[PDB]
């Protein structure tokens, strides 16, 4: 487990975020926080950034969800980030799946991504997800 | 109605004198040029060419004197129209006695036809060594005559449009504009703030150069400071404050207008700076027009660098897989580039958006505002 | 209340106390200028005009010396008024007495009665040769009694009408002013700033001329930088940082005056620049009857500019259908020269109107948000 | 549609030719550099080398002219599609027959193969010694051949991506953005105004520092400005408008190029100081993360400021209740300088919050307005 | 939760690694100085304190190369912690692997023990004689030890606060932002401008004369630009890019310093001037509380300027109808002054409540937003 | 009367102050042409700035009142404009009538001025108004 | 015919005003573009200026009117563009139809511009419209 | 008392702040002169700053109240503001009231504020208030 000092720091950031101190990050909160560094985001942004490291899925950021996610943003590059903006832009159509006419527009900028789709339809549900996105890039 | 017909009279008349001044003034300062350049070789003081030339210039001076009395008694009779005056003495303030003599005392210097001398001594630059020699007094009064240049800014001031337009008196007396000559001093600056540096640098130049030549002919045996483009170069350098390097005047004439040089190059250089910044930023319309393309750019980029980083993803898991280790560890040192990569124009695209939100910001408050309406 | 009563009555002490600090600090300089001068040719240091000028600097600097005293005695009860101490002690701290011992020192240098002398040693410019003179231990103790003009700006500060009026202080402690030193430098930057820089510019000139003329008359036998207008010109050349010429100096102290100078002259000549660039910039008022103005004369412009388009294309087609081909050729060559010159001021015009728009966009905000109200 | 393939057929000749254009504009100038370096030591004029070289010089001229001739052939064919003009006379004007003619002229100088001499007087600095020698005709001819570069700016401009591109047109046509030289030198400005500005400054540091120690080599006998070593100190210094030093020309071609490096140096600095003070200003959203951070480390420290106020107070009532004096007294003045030092993060806090609601005021309103919807 | 323990170790071990690195490479550094002083007068090249103090920077360099690859080896596994590689090779990029042996081949230059020689030929400056002595080795290895301060930029980033606390990495990542060494350059140049320029300054001074000195000891028998503090105004003189004097540099060693300075000081000034400006301008709160003392000073000058008015006024009417006509005269231009004078207050108030306008706009327009709410 | 370039220079300046052409300048017009010149005019104002020139008092102004307006303008300083605001400044109450009181107050930033009030209420009505003030300044 | 990069950048071009992909240009689409070019278009204007170049009167442009479009934009000036807005600065009434009055004005800035007026007025209605100036113009 | 000068200056100040002259500085009139100072004070803030040198409590403030907060005020650093200002930094709750936790925890950034809070409870309340605050201040 950390230290005592890097204990310490990372409680002072979630507590710089949880303004109440309940404990858990509350949507709300972290709405306040983007709006005094100059950002608008909306609701639905702010909720599905949110999920993306509530592990338990309760609507709120607790102090282990915290920890991961300063684990996740520690360092200068995260790898998990870029994976997922790549799927988001294959993803023309934006329904969370890239169908094989969206994998071959995307290289015109035959058999190998044939090949590529074969490898990665994990599950064979006749398309990519982004699970299958990401166990291909690692 | 009726001082609005005398009005324009005397404006007309004011005019008129005004270009008359410029016509002698000038023509003064072109016989005096002459008269000193072909005074030192061509001839001597003491001969009918130079009682001939010098009696040019202080002909020109008497009817030039006569033209400033003149344009001033019309000043004069002005204010009385404006004012609503009957006495002439009411006119008469300290300030403008005082200025309508500084006119004629400026306007009154110019070389006095006659052969009078004085003893000249100087000391030479980067030797330290005096120089003495027997000067005309025709030097003394002819770099002063240089000073009627200020009736080109009276000309410029009288021949203005908005001088004197009906339109643009109204229009400027709604908002209170007081016309005089430092709103036309501004409103050049803003219209043509180049082209009026530039007539001024090299009206500066030339005029320079010919002072620092003619007072340093008598200390100059060499031909170094002496020489018009010897001089030109010196007046140059010294506007954009390179130095003197071995061109250092002999005399405290040639001192004192490197001097002044150096004053009026160290704001002209300053303002041309100015001018050219904002001559290459681009327009509202233009930037609009940039940051369009731009955009479009960064999405293609995008496109081609995210399939970079699963192009070298497949690669690396392909060989992975096919126990190939040294051809998994290059790809997978270009896919971590690739990932590199990708980010980069996804930050440097975010940029852009944040700009095009910062200029169109106003322009959108104004339509919600409509809308409400 | 009472405390209001004693803190005035401890200003007006101290703002009469600072006013006699600064007759007799200039006094002593004063006599420092004129006995420097004289000692030169005049007479000599074993004179009895020396000692008794150079008492008078000395009686001068213990009057000083006793009015700084005082003065900071008072600045003691001041600070016992303000924060309501009873032992003078709370008042000192490291930081004030330093201070206080700082200005006495500073002060306290003056020329000492009494003909004493050391070997000065120099390097000549431009020959690089030793010159060795015995000079007098009073120019060393000289120079430094011009740092007496720190009082200047005591007398400055204590003379300001808002650091003591009943309504600046109730104003500014509403908005959490300090009303210090460093305000009083920012208001007047705002009020007069060429004012400003032309007192300090100036005030400099004659002050480092000075210097570099009594420090490098000693090594200087060739009145080059021992002249008085000789080392005007180079203050002034260091200023504009044009370069040295041959008025490079032969001592230390002449070359730690012309580095003072350049490093001065450095920033005075940007912040004039900056000065005169926001003197010639159209003020709000005059640019809205500027755009009128040049709205209608762009509206003339393109009435005209469209009537040679329509002038040149008739003519084209007129010689063209009249069996014309060397005419027609010539006013088609017009023609599409027309239609340039007038798509260049319709573009010049689009360009206004977006210049109007951009500067009118915050005051129609405000009239739509009144209308909703 | 037919004059949009024509249109596009006639873009990609005169692309090409602009290319060879510069293929050999800057082969001509790369062999008079070699000719000119060779003929000093290795060679003389009267050499079959001299002849080789100098007959490669004129035959990439006569090529250079050709393909001059021929890309305005090309601009006057790309006028008649785009005015809709079938005879090519209607396309010549007086502006482009003087360009058509100043290009050929500009491109046609070169060093004519041949021995010609010419008698070269020149007064040496810093002693003002006349210095005689006979020197050749080609040097006057080499000079003038930098003048080519302008075919640079040409490529620039046909191998931009805006310049032709379907949908740069259409966005700029809805703006009525015009796309010339002038807007492809702004958006270089905007792109990368660090890298053009450094790329000119380099490539006019190697040619300058040539061209003076060309032109310096017959009247230098010392290697003083004849190196091209020390001619790049004395470009670099004149540009940087140091000072001259012992460099000074000895040529007025030297001292005319010092000049040009001069006026060039004057506003690139300028420039450079710009685009490096704008890259060292913090982002919009780079600013407010360090305002969030330093709202947090003012929180902090006011939190022990605060707590030194309270821990100082009870020390000093403490040791006054304790009948101690020396020590109540010492911890009075730290009291107040506590006080002190929490007034001060107090109100440099108190600036943040201003500076924090300055930036976010028109954000702030956007949220309003879309509430209002 | 594994990799943020493992990051923090081997940040710690870099940091620690970082400071040692600055301990031996500034060591190497003041000891090459002391060696360098020494070795001219003090001793010999031949001398056992030469080879003592020589190996003692050939001993620190050995122990400042194993500290450089051992912090490059910690950065190593920090790429594969954070990247989450399991073998080093992955982290070998060609830039990567460039950088490395830049650090070694930097660190690695001082003098080798021993006494090697060369001849070095230089031209003097202002006389262009050649001057040729016997110089040692270790001079030209002297100089590049000052390229060892880069590790000065790696100290303080490396113990740089929001480098790796976890609030500021936390707010940086929501807004995107990049914690390099260019947002560490950013945010300091945003608290503390001044004292990052007046540093670097001072040690660019320090540095450079020393370099100059070191340099133009072996050709300078007349001690111009060997003496120290010669040297000093040297650098200083070409910082503020005055000129050279006579102070030019004998070497290429002190002409490529010089021009180093020259650069640098062509841009520092220029930034400073820029921190004095904006320190000099006030603030809005402080702008509030000048404009509101201004607009009270302004309606008692009115109110004395209409009663000046209406003074003047009513004598001019008792004189005239008191058949006085020189009194009445005297009064009616006093009159006419008063309205002039009641005029020029009138219009420099409105100016006033013109910019109090101005500033107050926006918070205006969030006071109404507020009340439609 | 004025010449022929004199007049027509005021006829252009009155169109430009009269869009619709109609011959009066309609206080609407006045308005839109003072807010295209960056000034913000209330109607109150507008209309006391419009009947200064209106003689008449029909409420437009023709172009003889424009002309004596232009006449009035034409010259760098106005007396008028300068005496009606010191008669402004002088009336603190702002009823359009300066009392004995405002006199003595003005003066102290007593006989001389008991006589300069007697001897500008020329109607006798125990107080002075503009026209007075007006016939005391000239 | 173009050519095949031609063909596709002109495409590029059209998609780039088409987001729907439809194949014709709505009006809202044109107004989107051009209000994220800093414009403020409104709906009459907008109108306008959609059929300037749409032959067949749909509504909509579709790409051979865009092509078109193109090949009248490519060119640094188009001289129709400009008769156009010299015709309607003549016409300063607006209607549509410049009248003699209209055509003696514009010159004063009498048999010459009554010639001009009887070859230009083609069809013998009175009065000169746009296709009668632009037929003089060419 | 004081002098003649400093009552005329102070009365001047007074009058600054008291625009209708009814002799009371009413909260609007110290509203609107902040409000033309920049700042945008709310109405509790208002009352709470018009109050702490109201002595006698009727909610306005007349001549001497104004003489004593200028005599406040006046000098270059007031001690009771900045006392005032620690105290409510402390109360981190904002009750009025400084705990004991509090106390403690504003030291830790356990015998000797045991102690300050045994002599600063001079009440016997069990707490400390901020007549306490500024009596140990003192
Ligand atoms: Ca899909
Ligand atoms: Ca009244
Ligand atoms: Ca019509
Ligand atoms: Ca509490």
């Amino acid at each position: 487990q950390l230290t005592e000092e890097q204990i310490a720091e990372f409680k002072e950031a979630f507590s710089l975020f949880d303004k109440d101190g309940d404990g858990t990050i509350t949507t709300k909160e972290l709405g306040t926080v983007m709006r005094s560094l100059g950002q608008n985001p909306t609701e639905a942004e702010l909720q599905d950034m949110i999920n993306e490291v509530d592990a338990d899925g309760n609507g709120t950021i607790d102090f282990p969800e915290f920890l991961t996610m300063m684990a996740r943003k520690m360092k200068d590059t995260d790898s998990e980030e870029e994976i997922r903006e790549a799927f988001r832009v294959f993803d023309k159509d934006g329904n969370g799946y890239i169908s094989a006419a969206e994998l071959r527009h995307v290289m015109t900028n035959d058999e190998e991504v044939d090949e590529m789709i074969r490898e990665a339809d994990i599950d064979g549900d006749g398309q990519v997800n982004y699970e299958e996105f990401v166990q291909m890039m690692t | 109605l009726g001082a609005l017909r005398r009005r324009r009279a005397l404006f007309e008349k004011r005019k008129r004198l005004s270009d008359y001044a410029l016509i002698f003034g000038m023509f003064g300062i072109v016989v005096m040029v002459i008269e000193t350049e072909l005074s030192w070789g061509a001839y001597d003081k003491a001969s009918l060419y130079s009682l001939a030339l010098k009696c040019l210039i202080s002909l020109s001076t008497i009817i030039l004197l006569g033209l400033i009395i003149v344009y001033h008694a019309r000043e004069i009779q002005l204010f009385m129209v404006d004012n609503g005056a009957d006495d002439w003495r009411i006119a008469m303030t300290y300030e403008r006695i005082f200025f309508i003599c500084l006119e004629i005392l400026v306007c009154a210097i110019h070389p006095i036809p006659g052969n009078y001398t004085f003893t000249w001594t100087a000391r030479l630059a980067f030797s330290y060594a005096p120089s003495t020699t027997t000067a005309d007094v025709d030097i003394i009064l002819s770099i002063p005559m240089f000073l009627r240049l200020y009736l080109i800014a009276r000309v410029m001031l009288l021949h203005s449009k908005l001088f004197t337009d009906a339109s643009s008196r109204s229009i400027g007396a709604l908002n209170k504009i007081n016309f005089n000559t430092r709103f036309v001093m501004k409103t050049l600056m803003t219209i043509c703030p180049g082209t009026v540096l530039l007539v001024f640098s090299i009206s500066l130049w030339i005029i320079a150069a010919w002072t620092v030549r003619a007072c340093e002919r008598y200390h100059d045996q060499q031909d170094v400071t002496s020489n018009f483009l010897g001089a030109m170069w010196l007046i140059s350098i010294t506007f954009l404050s390179i130095g003197y390097g071995d061109m250092v005047p002999n005399t405290y004439c040639g001192k004192g207008v490197c001097l002044l040089t150096g004053i009026m190059g160290a704001g002209c250089t300053a303002l041309v700076v100015a001018v050219v910044a904002r001559k290459l930023e681009l327009t509202k319309a233009e930037k609009h027009v940039h940051n369009f393309m731009m955009d479009i750019q960064y999405t293609k980029e995008m496109k081609e660098s995210a399939a970079r980083v699963l192009q070298e993803a497949w690669m690396f898991y392909k060989h992975t897989r096919r126990k190939e280790s040294h051809a998994a560890r290059r790809h997978q040192r270009k896919l971590l580039a690739a990932i590199n990569a990708f980010r980069q124009v996804r930050l440097k695209h975010r940029k852009l958006r944040e700009q095009v939100n910062s200029m169109v910001d106003i322009s959108k408050m104004h339509m919600i505002l409509y809308d409400l309406q």
